[PDB]
């Protein structure tokens, strides 16, 4: 895109980094608790060291 | 207009917002490489 | 598709947890719609730092929504900007959290039970136009139901038992007949005042109304209309305030404690 | 003592209000009205008109035939006998398809009425809902009473169709009955393993709950404020007044936050809609991904645990 | 006849009379799919 | 008079709707005989 | 803070108890002499339900995740005799802070309606919960003759207890009181749907329309069921249907076990013996 | 017979129609997968 | 004694009295609650 | 297809197409998650 | 034919068909990974 | 809304429409090459 | 550190901090209770 | 909306090539998932 | 540092600070006490 | 936006940046403290 920084001319550029720094925040508790469920990739309880 | 900014602010946001997407992304693909060294998924 | 995500996580698991998301975002924008009435806030923390922070708590304010009023009576906005206004009291203490004291008359002062904002000065209107809460003198097609006794001619009667006056006439709504307002001419200057129903007790038995709410003597400040035949919205909340002040102002008892 | 606004003491009659005047090309509304003097004492005297459209007309035709078959086949169940029939008209219904005809069209006696009457009810369901829609289109009202019948109708349509079809059974659905779908409804919680651990089934009650606390709380509020006109809500929505303002106040001093005289309808409107919307989704992991609710608790720590103060052996294990 | 239309309201009646011969075709098809003897669409 | 559309509207509404209906038959006769041909039913 | 509103309602005034000592706001809340003491009543009762965890059923047992965080009740040998704290005493004493709180918390309510002089019905809305809970926690347990008979102080627990109960009578949708309460509940939910539906069509009409007026809130259910309630009368509907609701909670329970020991479809029993068949 | 349109509106009407046709649809096809013998969804 | 001057001596005594009457009975109950101090026994 | 945007309103659409781009992309996920052939977090 | 769109909104006609669409083809895949004949989920 | 906007919408919408259903057609015939279900 | 009442207004504090004392008084002494080695009225 | 075809038309074309950027990494995305694991 | 108080009310700060440590030294309070290991009341 | 003028928020960013490496200091700390005793991978 050549213009790509048009898209602050109709979302407010101050609630979407509120809402992206919320939503990243969520997402990365979802995939690590996503992997804690994992027998595999549970980092906590798979005795290693 | 409909939010208040600019064209030069709007220019001025997004290079440093995509400076720190990219910094962030950055971050991201060394934790993944990490990950990928220390427990492989595929 | 199986039920079991991983060995932990199932699909039940999911779909709570996604439930919980949504209604996270439910109850954010539940929250933003609740602030579309008085807000920002009023704030020792906003005056002494001379306007500099607006207090609106988590999530902050909406966008403004438009209100198009029917019949071209303006639009208006729920997320507004009202004037700065003084109250007629004074603070007891003070320390922040404390009360105020009404300055004056407490009945007259405007304050407390007895305060109310300004609306707008217009009359509410029925869907075809016309001024909803009139006299029954002018809803001549509206009658008091058959088995009803007719409040007109009642004799109205304050806090203490003291006759304060007589129901002249009747106010109903016409967009749905019910009455809202006892026109009382106050037997102390002939001067007719308006006795909202909700502060009004029948007696049916005595045809007489009861008012808890103020003494007799009180009618006599109860705020009158401009036009005898309508009222408009400012003086609905103005008529039913004045009232509701008596419920704490009218008996020094009645401002607590019992014991 | 003082006027409580619970009963209206004197009731004023005007003429029949005939209702706001639908658009060109739409039905008169039928009945003349009336007045019932009891129903002004608590509410608006006024009984009529109503509106009966093309789907109305349907929805109608297609309940009667769902309501005839149900009745239809528990008069048949007590052998024709009507005085059987009153006596045991709460336990009479109609029976869904026994569980060896899978989702097959059993015999007219062995659930193949309760398909008719089930989908015959379904089509009256659907076209009330229809009905609903235009008649808010008709008065450019917005549709917030077709999504909150939507939602009704999802949980409705999750109970005897969905779920069933999931289930590869009709003998999962609900049986036409008053006493037989409460035999349905304690068979269902203790065939998947005490429905109290379902989470779903845990938000449906808080929000059912939570509809008898809001309309509590908001239906005393109005009555509160009504001395200042606060039932007038459109107006108060409109250009708030005092009793909108201490309704607010009232609320902000009890629990230190208040909705508006608006946003107060939202948290009712979504409060009521979670209820059934959380009832369906329940209702569809029940026995398609989950087996057993209490060993589901289990497993995800829910369920407590108590000293094990009496225990039996297990006649199996040996 | 024809004066039945007077006394009917034509648009009221169609519908309700197409309405219920639709629910009546709908009844016929699921009795005789429910009569194992007449349902067409077995082996 | 019920609906408002004219001798004519209503003319030119049942041209269009009839030839859409017949279309919407045509696919539907071509659609059963197909059905016929992968699985008779009588 | 305050609403932009708000200022010109805090008067002083109103209370029932204290006078100006108390009369006062924290925030947003107003205390009052029944805020002060309905916080204290609540902390005492949380720290108490935190210890009760803290100990759990016993060492093995004990735990600190909420879902199985459970005070329960005295065994029923202890009668409405005070049983020893780690015997079901801790869930007394936390019952006692309860109903202090509720009591309180209706109690402040009241205050603040003296001070704004509106109706009281929502402190008397109030006490119909207060009322159910009391039934669960001191009418049934002392008609039943023992404060084991209150359900455990837990989030999961206390489902347990309602779960066993009601198969103490086999089938409890049998209950007359049950059916009738649960009516009230589901009427009122539809209720609550219809009338926040009603109101948000009507200030959020379609694209392009202005607010509606009550004559098209009357019309719209006059069209769809014939009859419109009204503005003021869908509110008592609401609060009668809602007030019902836990009042027939209450008889249904406190009929289960004191007034009832066989189950509950037996009850009907005197319908299905009527000499008519 | 062009005059039914003028006793029901067309763009009612036709809403209807496509309304009864849909869920009429559905519920052939769900008649017929319910059919074991016509079951395309089986594989054989 | 200058305590009077924040608290009102007249609105102290009740809650006071309150505060009061309320120890003594949750004494007594846990006195009770203890079968080496239960003298209804 | 430019006019589309005539009648879509470019931020609310935009934001809604992404909200419903996410749950799919979740959706799907979770679909493959719940294949244990396809499930990439199993050893 | 083009006529249709005089009475149908088509601002409503696309949002109400682009839903219908999506959810009937959502209803489609998953009818069919509910069959085992035709899920492509199963690794077979 | 008027009649000149008539013609144009629906030849968008056709073309679109037409450009959908032949996604669909190439979607389907794969489909049956994968796996026929008649 | 007698700024501290510029700040906290003794209305409000002082009968905080009685409140707050005397369940801690309460929570202490209930925790003794419900200890074995520490109940003084086990007997 | 309010959205005339001078503002419709630039709105477009970011909304394409943004949509052509996303189905081109979707596809490869897909690419590579065949490879470690194709489901046809 | 000293111009933290410049952003946040000293007053509202110390109240939200007092509170959580009292909360907070309540709940290590009360871990230690669940767990037999470090619970001083036992014994 | 907000009514911070530019040296507020460069003079804020200055404070800030300096709190969380400070902080983020002390948290690297405590997780090489952490790993050495008892490492998590
Ligand atoms: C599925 C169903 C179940 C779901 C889970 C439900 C779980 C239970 C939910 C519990 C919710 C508790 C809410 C407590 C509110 C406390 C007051 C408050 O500040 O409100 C904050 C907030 C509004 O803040 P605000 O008034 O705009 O801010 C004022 C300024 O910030 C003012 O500035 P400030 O500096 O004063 O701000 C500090 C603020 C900070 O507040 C917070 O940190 C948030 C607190 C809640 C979290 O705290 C205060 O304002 C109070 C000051 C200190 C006094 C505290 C002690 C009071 C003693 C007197 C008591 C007398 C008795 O109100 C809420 O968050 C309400 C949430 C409602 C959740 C409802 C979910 C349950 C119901 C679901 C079903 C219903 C249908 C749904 C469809
Ligand atoms: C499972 C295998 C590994 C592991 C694999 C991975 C992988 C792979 C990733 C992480 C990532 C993260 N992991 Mg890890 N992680 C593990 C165990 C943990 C544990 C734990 C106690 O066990 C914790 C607390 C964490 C925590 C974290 C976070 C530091 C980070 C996600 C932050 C985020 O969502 O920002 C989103 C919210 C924001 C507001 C971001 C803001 C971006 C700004 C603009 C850029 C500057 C940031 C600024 C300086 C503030 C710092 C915040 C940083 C994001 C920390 N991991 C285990 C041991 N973890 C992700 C990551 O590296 O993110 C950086 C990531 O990709
Ligand atoms: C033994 C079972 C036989 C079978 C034996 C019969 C017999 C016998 C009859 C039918 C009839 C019908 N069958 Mg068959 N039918 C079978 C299986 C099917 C299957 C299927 C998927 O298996 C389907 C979809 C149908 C469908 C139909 C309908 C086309 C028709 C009922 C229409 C109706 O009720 O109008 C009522 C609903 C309305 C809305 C009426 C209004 C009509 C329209 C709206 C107005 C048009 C006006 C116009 C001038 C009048 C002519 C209309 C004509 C229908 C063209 N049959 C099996 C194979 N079927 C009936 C029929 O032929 O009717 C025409 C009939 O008598
Ligand atoms: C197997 C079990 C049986 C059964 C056995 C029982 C038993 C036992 C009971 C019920 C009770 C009820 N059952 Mg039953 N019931 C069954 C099946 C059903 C079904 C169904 C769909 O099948 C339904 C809809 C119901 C519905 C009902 C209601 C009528 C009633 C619960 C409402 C109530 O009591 O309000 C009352 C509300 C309260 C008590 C709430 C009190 C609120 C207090 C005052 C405030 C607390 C404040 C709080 C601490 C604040 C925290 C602070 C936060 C920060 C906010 N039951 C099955 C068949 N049922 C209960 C009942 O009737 O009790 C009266 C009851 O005891
Ligand atoms: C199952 C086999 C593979 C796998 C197979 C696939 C396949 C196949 C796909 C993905 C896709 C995704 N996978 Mg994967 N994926 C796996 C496991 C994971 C795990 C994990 C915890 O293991 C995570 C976190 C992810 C995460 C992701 C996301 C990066 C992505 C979904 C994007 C989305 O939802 O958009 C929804 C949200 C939005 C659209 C918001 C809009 C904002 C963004 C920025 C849109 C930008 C538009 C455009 C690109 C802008 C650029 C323009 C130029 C700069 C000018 N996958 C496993 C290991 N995954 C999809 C993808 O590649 O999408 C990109 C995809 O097709
Ligand atoms: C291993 C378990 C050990 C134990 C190990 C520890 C350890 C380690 C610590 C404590 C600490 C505390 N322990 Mg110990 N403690 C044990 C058993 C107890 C028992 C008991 C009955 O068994 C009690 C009542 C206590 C009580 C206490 C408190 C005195 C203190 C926590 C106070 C607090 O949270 O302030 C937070 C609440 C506030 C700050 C509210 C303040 C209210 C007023 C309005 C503000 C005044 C501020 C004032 C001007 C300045 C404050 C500091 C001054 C210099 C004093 N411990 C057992 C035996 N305990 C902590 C401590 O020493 O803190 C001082 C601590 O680090
Ligand atoms: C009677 C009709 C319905 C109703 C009405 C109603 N409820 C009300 C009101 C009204 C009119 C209020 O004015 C009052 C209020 O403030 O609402 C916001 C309230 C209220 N109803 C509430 C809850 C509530 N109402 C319920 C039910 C109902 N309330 C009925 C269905 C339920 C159910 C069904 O479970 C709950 C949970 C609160 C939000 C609030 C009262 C708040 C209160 O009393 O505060 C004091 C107490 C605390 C701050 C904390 C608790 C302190 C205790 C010592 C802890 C122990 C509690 C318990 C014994 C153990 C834990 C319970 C277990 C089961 C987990
Ligand atoms: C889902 C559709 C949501 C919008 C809607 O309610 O569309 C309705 C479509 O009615 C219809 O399905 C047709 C109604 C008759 C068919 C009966 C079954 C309907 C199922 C829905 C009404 O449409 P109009 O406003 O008359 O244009
Ligand atoms: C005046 O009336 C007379 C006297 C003429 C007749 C009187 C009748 C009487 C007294 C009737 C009484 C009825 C009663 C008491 C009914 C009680 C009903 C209750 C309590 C029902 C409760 C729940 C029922 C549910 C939830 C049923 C749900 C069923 C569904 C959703 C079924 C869907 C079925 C479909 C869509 C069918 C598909 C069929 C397939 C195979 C396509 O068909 C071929
Ligand atoms: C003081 C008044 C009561 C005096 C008697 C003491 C209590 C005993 C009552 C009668 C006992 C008895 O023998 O009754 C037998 C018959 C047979 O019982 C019934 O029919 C009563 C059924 C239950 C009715 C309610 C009883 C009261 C319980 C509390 C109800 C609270 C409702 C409101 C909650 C908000
Ligand atoms: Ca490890
Ligand atoms: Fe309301
Ligand atoms: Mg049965």
């Amino acid at each position: 895109s050549p213009d790509l920084w048009k898209i602050w001319l109709l979302v407010d550029p101050r609630r979407i980094l509120i809402a992206v720094f919320a939503f990243l925040t969520v997402l990365g508790l979802a995939i690590h608790m996503i992997l804690l469920s994992t027998a595999e990739f549970n980092w906590l309880e798979d005795g290693v060291p | 207009s409909m939010t208040g900014l600019t064209e030069e602010e709007a220019k001025e946001f997004h290079g440093i917002f995509t400076q720190s997407m990219t910094m962030f992304f950055g971050i991201v693909i060394i934790a993944h490489i990490l990950a990928w060294l220390w427990r492989p998924w595929l | 598709m199986s039920a079991a995500i991983t060995e932990y996580m199932d699909v039940a698991q999911l779909t709570i947890w996604a439930f919980w998301f949504f209604f996270a975002g439910l109850i954010i924008y539940l929250r933003r719609e609740d602030k579309r009435e008085g807000y920002p806030l009023d704030s020792d923390r906003t005056e002494r730092s001379g306007g500099r922070v607006k207090v609106v708590g988590f999530p902050d304010l909406a966008e403004p929504k438009t209100f198009v009023l029917p019949h071209n009576a303006g639009t208006v906005m729920a997320p507004r900007v009202e004037a700065p206004t003084s109250i007629n009291a004074t603070p007891v203490a003070p320390f922040p959290g404390a009360p105020f004291e009404p300055n004056g008359d407490p009945m007259l002062s405007g304050f407390g039970p007895s305060a109310s904002p300004d609306r707008a000065k217009h009359c509410d209107l029925t869907f075809e136009g016309l001024p909803k809460i009139v006299p029954l003198r002018v809803a001549t097609d509206f009658s008091i139901a058959e088995r009803d006794p007719d409040p007109r001619g009642m004799t109205v009667v304050g806090l203490d038992g003291e006759v304060a006056g007589t129901v002249s006439d009747v106010w109903v709504d016409r967009s749905e007949p019910q009455i809202r307002y006892l026109e009382v001419k106050v037997a102390a200057g002939g001067k007719n005042v308006l006795l909202p129903i909700g502060f009004s007790r029948f007696d049916k038995k005595a045809r007489k109304v009861k008012v808890a709410a103020i003494k007799a003597a009180h009618f006599a400040n109860v705020p009158t209309l401009a036009k005898p035949d309508q009222i408009t919205l400012y003086e609905e909340d103005k008529v039913c305030a004045y009232y509701a002040g008596g419920k704490l102002y009218a008996t020094a008892e009645r401002a607590g404690p019992l014991l | 003592p003082e006027y409580q606004n619970i009963f209206t003491t004197v009731q004023v009659r005007a003429p029949a209000y005939p209702g706001v005047p639908l658009p060109k090309g739409s039905l008169p509304r039928i009945g003349k009205p009336i007045f019932s003097y009891w129903a002004g004492k608590i509410g608006d005297a006024q009984i009529g008109p109503i509106y009966l459209g093309f789907t109305g007309t349907l929805s109608i035709i297609f309940g009667f035939m769902a309501i005839f078959i149900i009745g239809f086949n528990m008069l048949a169940s007590v052998d024709w006998n009507i005085i059987q029939f009153v006596k045991h008209f709460f336990w009479l219904g109609l029976e869904p398809p026994a569980p060896q005809y899978g989702l097959t069209i059993p015999p007219l006696s062995e659930g193949g009425w309760w398909l008719m009457a089930g989908f015959f009810l379904t089509m009256s369901i659907l076209l009330w809902w229809v009905r609903t829609y235009k008649r808010a289109e008709a008065l450019g009202m917005s549709q917030h009473l077709s999504w909150a019948f939507a939602a009704a109708i999802f949980f409705y349509l999750s109970l005897g169709f969905i779920r069933p079809v999931m289930m590869g059974s009709w003998a999962e659905a609900v049986p036409f009955g008053i006493f037989p779908h409460l035999d349905w409804t304690a068979a269902f919680s203790i065939r998947y393993g005490n429905l109290y651990y379902n989470p779903f089934h845990m938000l449906s009650i808080a929000f059912l709950y939570g509809s008898a606390l809001l309309f509590a709380m908001h239906g005393a509020t109005i009555l509160a404020v009504s001395r200042f006109g606060g039932d007038r809500e459109i107006d108060q929505i409109t250009d708030r007044g005092t009793a909108a303002e201490r309704a607010a106040i009232f609320w902000r001093w009890t629990m230190g936050f208040n909705a508006s005289m608006e946003s107060i309808h939202r948290w009712a409107w979504w409060c009521a809609v979670l209820t059934v919307i959380t009832a369906g989704i329940g209702i569809l992991l029940t026995g398609t991904v989950v087996e057993n609710w209490y060993l589901w608790a289990i497993k995800h720590g829910v369920a407590p645990a108590y000293p094990e103060v009496v225990t039996a052996v297990d006649p199996y294990a040996t | 006849m024809h004066k039945i239309w007077q006394i009917f309201d034509p648009r009221r009646t169609l519908v309700a009379l197409f309405g219920f011969l639709f629910v009546l075709g709908l009844l016929i098809h699921f009795i005789l799919l429910s009569s194992p003897a007449f349902n067409w669409l077995s082996g | 008079s019920m609906t408002g559309l004219t001798e004519q509207e209503a003319q030119e509404f049942h041209g269009i709707f009839v030839q859409s209906m017949t279309a919407f038959f045509g696919i539907v006769v071509i659609a059963h005989i197909l059905a016929w041909l992968w699985r008779p039913w009588l | 803070a305050m609403l932009s509103f708000e200022r010109k309602y805090r008067v002083r005034g109103g209370t029932l108890i204290g006078g100006d000592l108390f009369d006062f706001w924290v925030g947003p809340f107003y205390v009052g002499f029944f805020g002060v003491a309905g916080f204290f009543f609540a902390l005492l009762g949380v720290l108490l339900i935190v210890w009760g965890a803290t100990i759990g059923p016993n060492a093995e047992l004990q735990t600190y995740n909420i879902w199985q965080i459970s005070i329960a009740p005295p065994d029923l040998s202890y009668g409405l005799g005070m049983a020893p704290m780690t015997e079901g005493g801790l869930w007394q004493i936390i019952t006692i802070c309860a109903i202090g709180a509720f009591v309180s918390w209706a109690l402040r309510e009241v205050e603040i309606c003296r001070k704004l002089g509106i109706g009281f019905h929502i402190p008397f809305a109030f006490a119909f919960a207060i009322g159910a809970y009391l039934v669960l926690v001191v009418v049934r347990p002392i008609l039943m003759g023992a404060w084991g008979h209150g359900f455990p102080y837990g989030i999961l627990s206390h489902l347990d207890w309602v779960s066993n109960v009601g198969y103490q009578f086999l089938h409890f949708h049998y209950n007359p009181a049950h059916m009738l309460a649960i009516t009230f509940f589901f009427t009122n939910c539809l209720a609550l749907s219809m009338h926040g539906s009603l109101i948000l069509s009507v200030t959020n009409p379609q694209k392009g329309e202005e607010v509606k007026t009550s004559e098209h809130e009357n019309t719209f259910f006059r069209d769809i069921v014939g009859y419109s309630i009204g503005a003021l009368a869908i509110h008592r509907l609401g609060l009668f249907l809602a007030l019902s609701a836990v009042f027939w909670s209450a008889v249904c329970i406190v009929i289960s076990g004191p007034f009832w020991t066989r189950g509950w479809p037996e009850w009907w029993n005197w319908w299905l013996e009527l000499p008519l068949w």
